[PDB]
């Protein structure tokens, strides 16, 4: 069984989000479903609940702008929220919460960024290790992912083969209103001349992927 | 209007400690039954640990247990482990003829206390590719340290910098409970090429460590 949120991404202030929750491995009318959101760094906020009986119940704050419905033929439940403001930026989750039932099902969530800015893909620069180590048997290297919008970017190393010692920092909002982050990894200093290190940067909002080989300088 | 009042808002505990998190329901929980506990780790969706007050999901370790009597609901971690770093939330459901509502607790941020660990400090010059485009990002990395508090200062030809750097910090590591931190100094290409010595100075307690490079030298 799976739940997958679709829609979302960049939305303009004053507009609406239309989020769909598609079920796979079971029927959507078999359980009731909630919509939950979480603004970046903040707590969980319940939006509304659609019973398996089809009736919608909303948290008081959300009743005036939110409509939750389901389409059995598509196997989906849908959240509509109009009159969006910056404060509506959040990861939106569809979930069977299972507070008293043994069955709980969650989606991965989808980030909705409420902004009038345009999408911008990242520039990717190496954070190169020295050929001759200056830090013992363990060297650091990475990739600077600069000037993108909206979030998120994801970074993997060697297409997922390298995960140990990786730190992908939270994005920082720059004074330009564009994001930047670095992803770094520590590796054996002896491996530099022999092991290849490639950062795989994906910025799905701009349908852009960058693969950058990071070589000693 | 149904509310779950969760305490403490945060706590610091050592590996092996017993942790108790409490949630007070503003009313009878559906049928004094619809309370669950969720655990959210950095970057992930919330994961349900406990349902129906005290039933442990089979994918969750037995170190976690839920209890409830009256309006008090309690999550107990019997022997805290490093991987338990997370924010924990209670959730309650309330039913009625014309009412089907959920309320989340505000969350409890569980931090792992551990021994002091000095950062490994690395400094990275801007790439030649970035410099061609007109900007210079200089990156200082503080890797795998504890506690979180560290003062990072930039010096350019021995002049203390102010207002031209930003920091980012990771969440506590799920295996060794350390932090890592980046400080990024941003200069125009023109300003970068007017100076030679770039240094990041990292102070924790009685120790200051400075890592430096000379522009163009390697």
């Amino acid at each position: 069984v799976q739940l997958v949120e679709s829609g979302g991404g960049l939305v303009q202030p004053g507009g609406s989000l239309r989020l769909s929750c598609t079920a796979s491995g079971f029927s959507i009318d078999s359980y009731g479903f909630s919509w939950v959101r979480q603004a970046p760094g903040k707590g969980l906020e319940h939006i509304g609940y659609l019973t398996a009986g089809g009736r919608a119940f909303y948290a008081s704050w959300a009743k005036s702008r939110s409509t939750i419905t389901r389409n059995t033929n598509e196997n989906t439940v849908t959240l509509k929220m109009n009159s969006l403001r910056a404060e509506d930026t959040a990861v939106y989750y569809c979930a069977k919460l299972g507070s008293g039932n043994p069955v709980a099902i969650w989606g991965q969530g989808t980030l909705v960024t409420v902004s009038s800015a345009s999408t911008k893909g990242p520039s990717v620069f190496p954070l190169a290790p020295s050929s001759k180590s200056t830090s013992g048997g363990t060297a650091a290297l990475g990739c600077l992912v600069k000037d993108y919008f909206p979030e998120p970017v994801t970074v993997s190393w060697n297409s997922g083969a390298l995960t140990s010692g990786v730190h992908t920092f939270p994005a920082v909002l720059q004074s330009s209103g564009l994001y930047s982050l670095s992803s770094v990894v520590t590796v054996p200093s002896s491996s530099l001349g022999t092991q290849t290190y490639i950062c795989n940067v994906n910025h799905k909002p701009s349908n852009t992927k960058v693969d950058k080989k990071v070589e000693p300088k | 209007d149904i509310q779950m009042t969760q305490s403490p808002s945060s706590l610091s505990a050592s590996v092996g400690d017993r942790v108790t998190i409490t949630c007070r329901a503003s009313q009878s929980v559906w049928r004094n039954k619809n309370v669950a506990w969720y655990q959210q780790k950095p970057g992930k969706a919330p994961k349900r640990l406990i349902y129906a007050i005290a039933s442990l999901y089979s994918g969750v370790p037995s170190r976690f247990s839920g209890s409830g009597s009256g309006t008090d609901f309690t999550l107990t971690i019997s022997s805290l482990q490093p991987e338990d770093f997370a924010t924990y939330y209670c959730v309650g459901h309330y039913g009625s003829e014309n009412d089907a509502y959920y309320a989340f607790g505000q969350g409890t941020k569980v931090e792992i206390k551990r021994t002091v660990a000095a950062p490994s400090v690395f400094i990275f010059p801007p790439s030649d590719e970035q410099l061609k485009s007109g900007t210079a990002s200089v990156v200082c990395l503080l890797n795998n340290f504890y506690p979180r508090e560290a003062k990072v200062s930039w010096y350019v030809d021995n002049a203390l910098q102010s207002g031209n750097s930003q920091e980012s910090v990771t969440e506590q590591d799920s295996k060794d409970s350390t932090y890592s931190l980046s400080s990024t100094l941003t200069l125009s290409k023109a300003d970068y090429e007017k100076h030679k010595v770039y240094a990041c100075e990292v102070t924790q307690g009685t120790t200051s460590v400075t890592k430096s490079f000379n522009r163009g030298e390697c």
